[PDB]
């Protein structure tokens, strides 16, 4: 299996069903009554819808009262060329908000990919944040960084009723904070004999974080998003996996577990930036080097693979591809050990392999021979 | 941060991130009354009034034609 | 062949292709001029393009008028500080639809993404849709989802000629309505003996349609979107495939036709959400369960592949990792039958495999024993 | 709609869905006329209408450096 | 190895990395005050950061000329109902810049993913093209062809550092133009042989382009981008490969450079567009035939591969899926050859191969025999 | 441009386009200034200056609470 594969575009998916879902609820016509009764002494009230959510409700009403209240007594006799142009200037700022919620539900077909100011004002999601049902450590980090939560929520037309223009917001709960993660990058290792190549590169890369006793594994670049030590993931957007799945990181080759991998008889350069530093794939080929901001090129590196730290370094290039480093501080270690791929024979390599266990490369070469 | 290059697979492990998970979805349905502006007419040409009001009746309109579930079948 | 990968990005270069191709057309000189003639006694012309192409050609001229009718006058001698503030207020009014129109086609380079309000309004879609080369069923169905028309289109400038900004929108014309579409999900399928393990998975998830005489598939996510019974798809996006591979769906270690798969020599659980429903495939190492938003958690599942229905629940979790199930009404059946899975021997399976038929999985067993 | 849920896959087929398929391009050109906003000019100082005008030269000269096709080579 | 999967997301990180670092230095609060320094007499200034890097600096100080020197007067008292609503159109001017920057950073969570008119106007765009570190000709092609610069590029805040808004703007620096760049497109190439079938398909398709001594390839959609004979690529989004890359071009059976190649032993039928033509492959169970936008259908294709020039056609079809030809001139040249695959036996062929050096196919064969 | 067809492997090669290669960044740097409109107050009611202004402020406010590094731990 290619477990990126198998998880690519399930987050998206399970999030428009999870609001379609919603929104069929709140569709009917006694739903969207009973929801305006209860906004009809204030702006604002808690509600359990009839398939037994429990959902926020919010009025909007400044235009209404603007038409009813000023507008329409302007407009005695269906003539507009009025003296008092405050009433014209007045409107453009009233109905603002409502022209652009227009624009984003017509551009979009109803269904909005985040949620603008006009869906939701700063006000508005700083309200909705607090009526979560989490707890306070959760809701005050989203308080404190709400435009996170603003980029990851969406919304959705419900319809016009009457007068009256009836969305929901879908706002993401970030239930869980403060468990472990931690991110697997990785290059091509090769090993050369003779001008023949034996490579292998980790097919295990991205995100892994702990929360309620398990281990999951988020394979995909737009799963994950970082700000500082902290990493917002999408659980549905995660492959939940064993626990011994850490021990790819300490004995790759001894392990049990399966280890992904895949393979090559011909090697690739490149470089794999890293959190505090990067890795250097530098083979047969190109030339790599690392540089300075201030003082120019610092050195040549060698061939093969090559760790590079933000304090060694503050770009690596390839050829003449440039890649800046990070400037994050942190503690760099390096556990040594031989390189898995220099225990290949060149000459008894397999044909190429992708996303295979790595004991299942071991067992080509030897049920080969 | 602590970072570890694990020299016998090319490859890195940076550890001491903390998770932001998450885990659910809160409903926050909004009612934006427009007020009857339907009803309302500007027979005296063109003003700015009568443009505004038009931004605000045709997006009235336009929005109905909008479907996030099903397909309109008039 | 992995047919997602082929068929992936194919639409967007070949609606980009077809755009541009037209735009090579517009863009000369005497094509300009001879669309500024027929536009001159009339806002809405249809014409035939030199290279033979029939287009509809619009002409928006209020911030003309306005410039040379009121404005100019107002401005005598060039002194701008007048005491008629309308004037102001009314040229900011008559110059937004431009000025918005010059930051799309700034921010992307000429072509915009998808039609704006500024691009197209309302009025304007209305009359390119009723003038569209197609039947009046596909003609009405576009015409009352209209908003899906916009998403699906786009804009390209050809220029600025004198103080005429011209620029063309393509809009999808959606020619065949209501035959038949159906969609395959599926998760992996597990069998275990002594510990070790033989798994499968459906290579050709997606959507299926058909068209004239023939079924194409299309592979990936952005390629289809529902609303309601509904898909809409782009052709452009699709494979054409044989009949006959509508037998995965039914005898699928028996057919001919080859079924495509990936195998793994170890269990991935996780859930596929269908329509009506979730497969569930829960392995050793995580706990399933089936959730209600009205009474909690109802059930564990038991390990191997279930078969779930938003009737049956209204959530499925995999260890604490939820999916909403959808709420739409059907029927669904039950097509019983011994798991392919069950009939490998985990100790004589293949190396993984990615997107191979069915067959050469047996053939592979087979030859070598 | 009608979902099987074939057991000897762990595979479900969903059917009864209506197909809107794209199959051409409608092109719609469009000229929009800005009128002659370049042989206006305000010379008394800052004034909203100046600034409006302002933007408007602005926006038209940028508009020209914009190409979908082929590089300006100037 | 599958390049276009090493490849992927990459050029992407690498920019965001870069900007991040640079905005670790610029948020210090001794590196905000020395850049509040440097535009104490000037709107524009070029300054060097405490790391070493070389920025231009740029004073946007309209909104408060306005607040301090203007609507303060005005408001004399608390009071704001006044007379003049000059006033209050004005404001509602000289505010909206920052109103757009606020709506661009709270959508996206600090990071833009393009360069809005009101993160950088036009002018602004043009004094920072004209400051950057290359020569004469590169910024001659960005100053002209400035939309392309701003499409790639993106902004970041710094942060609100009393009522100053601070954030920076990342510009793609054009610093190589005028190399040559090539691009290869593909289509599958099958052979029958009594109703059984072997299928090969190039997997090396996408831009080339060199740059001081090296050959670049870009396997993804999305990391270079044409404007007529010119193609901006990025980088950081391609692979080094040997120059002899370029032989899968012209021996690709005989070369030894390992030209990666899929296989299959059923057909796929499919459409390649090219810049100047389409490849269409056409197999058993579909109908392919090429038109003209002015006399109808031209000719039904015969089974195989088949090169259709856009001065032949101008659409090519499948069944009923439609395929627009470019209008783009150019010399157009067969160079004939034994199509690889119909020297396969599908009798002896291989299982399903997908991203595998073609003389590994080869020698699969000959080691299965 | 000229375009080969490779019939021995159905494949295309066209040749002749020109490298536009993005090889660096360019940062600036801006500072905008809002000026001091949170000493601001009006008090008289309802009024276009007010709603303006109180934008102003709301937008400033909720510019402090985006962060593109780290988290605000207040
Ligand atoms: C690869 O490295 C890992 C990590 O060091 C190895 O895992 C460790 O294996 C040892 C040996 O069995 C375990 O020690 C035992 O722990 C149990 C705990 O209940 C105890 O009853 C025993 O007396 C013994 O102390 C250790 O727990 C385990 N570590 C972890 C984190 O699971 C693994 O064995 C290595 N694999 C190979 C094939 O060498
Ligand atoms: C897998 O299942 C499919 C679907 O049931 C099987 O397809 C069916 O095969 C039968 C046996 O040949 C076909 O019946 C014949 O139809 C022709 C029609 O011209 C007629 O001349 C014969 O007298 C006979 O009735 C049937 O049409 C066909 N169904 C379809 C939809 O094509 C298939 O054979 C199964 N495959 C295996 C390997 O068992
Ligand atoms: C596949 O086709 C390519 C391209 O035609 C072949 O490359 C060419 O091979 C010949 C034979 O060795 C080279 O000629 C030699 O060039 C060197 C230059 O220093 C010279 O010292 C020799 O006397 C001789 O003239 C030629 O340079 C080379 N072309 C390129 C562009 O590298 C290739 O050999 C073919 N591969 C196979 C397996 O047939
Ligand atoms: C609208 O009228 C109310 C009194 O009915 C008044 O208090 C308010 O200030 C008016 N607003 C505008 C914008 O004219
Ligand atoms: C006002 O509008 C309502 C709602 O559209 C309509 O039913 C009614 O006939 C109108 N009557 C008056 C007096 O405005
Ligand atoms: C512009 O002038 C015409 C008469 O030439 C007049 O009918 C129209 O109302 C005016 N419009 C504005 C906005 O002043
Ligand atoms: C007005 O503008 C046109 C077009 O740019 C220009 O050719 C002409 O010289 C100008 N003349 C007058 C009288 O405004
Ligand atoms: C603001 O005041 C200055 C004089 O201090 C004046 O020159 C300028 O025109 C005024 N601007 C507005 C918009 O009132
Ligand atoms: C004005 O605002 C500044 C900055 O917020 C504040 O420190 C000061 O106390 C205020 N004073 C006056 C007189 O406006």
């Amino acid at each position: 299996f290619v477990l990126g594969a198998i998880a690519l575009g399930v987050a998206e998916a399970a999030a428009v069903t999870a609001g379609v879902a919603i929104a069929k609820t709140i569709r009917d016509e006694s739903e969207v009554t009973a929801i305006k009764n209860a906004l009809k002494k204030t702006n604002e009230a808690v509600s359990t819808l009839g398939n037994g959510v429990r959902v926020l409700l919010t009025a909007v009403r400044e235009l209404k009262d603007f038409v009813s209240k000023n507008l329409t007594r302007a407009i005695n006799k269906n003539k507009c060329d009025i003296p008092d142009l405050k009433m014209a200037v007045s409107f453009s700022q009233f109905n603002r908000r409502f022209l652009n919620i227009v624009r984003q539900f017509s551009d979009n077909a109803g269904i909005t990919p985040a949620i603008s100011l006009d869906l939701m004002t700063d006000a508005e999601l700083a309200r909705a944040v607090s009526n979560m049902p989490t707890s306070a450590g959760q809701i005050k980090l989203m308080l404190e960084n709400r435009a996170m939560v603003r980029r990851k929520g969406f919304g959705i037309l419900i319809g016009v009723y009457g007068s009256s223009v009836i969305y929901m917001v879908q706002l993401p709960i970030f239930g869980v904070i403060d468990t472990p993660c931690w991110i697997v990058k990785a290059a091509p290792s090769c090993s050369e004999k003779k001008g023949n190549y034996a490579c292998l590169l980790r097919e295990d890369q991205g995100w892994y974080c702990q929360n309620a006793g398990s281990t999951v594994y988020y394979p995909n670049e737009k799963d994950c998003e970082t700000r500082g030590d902290h990493v917002f993931c999408d659980t549905a957007a995660g492959i939940n996996v064993a626990e011994q799945s850490k021990e790819c990181n300490i004995n790759i080759s001894t392990t049990n577990y399966p280890c992904k991998v895949s393979t090559g008889r011909h090697p690739i350069s490149m470089v794999a930036l890293s959190p505090l530093g990067a890795l250097v794939a530098c083979y047969k080929g190109v030339s790599c080097s690392i540089g300075s901001n201030r003082v120019g090129i610092i050195k040549q590196l060698n061939k093969g693979c090559s760790y590079i730290t933000n304090q060694d370094a503050d770009t690596v290039t390839i050829d003449n591809t440039v890649y800046q480093l990070s400037k994050q501080e942190g503690e760099q270690h390096v556990i040594k050990g031989r390189p898995v791929s220099s225990s290949f024979d060149p000459d008894k390599f397999p044909e190429d392999q992708f996303n295979v266990a790595l004991d299942q490369v071991f067992e080509s070469i030897e049920n080969s021979q | 941060l602590k970072e570890s290059y694990l020299e016998e697979s090319c490859s890195t492990i940076t550890e001491g991130y903390l998770s932001v998970l998450r885990t659910g979805w809160y409903t926050n349905v909004f009612t934006l009354e427009v007020g009857d502006v339907e009803n309302l007419t500007c027979a005296d040409g063109p003003s700015l009034i009568k443009t505004e009001l038009d931004l605000t009746k045709s997006a009235l309109r336009e929005l109905r034609t909008v479907s996030a579930d099903q397909l309109n079948r008039e």
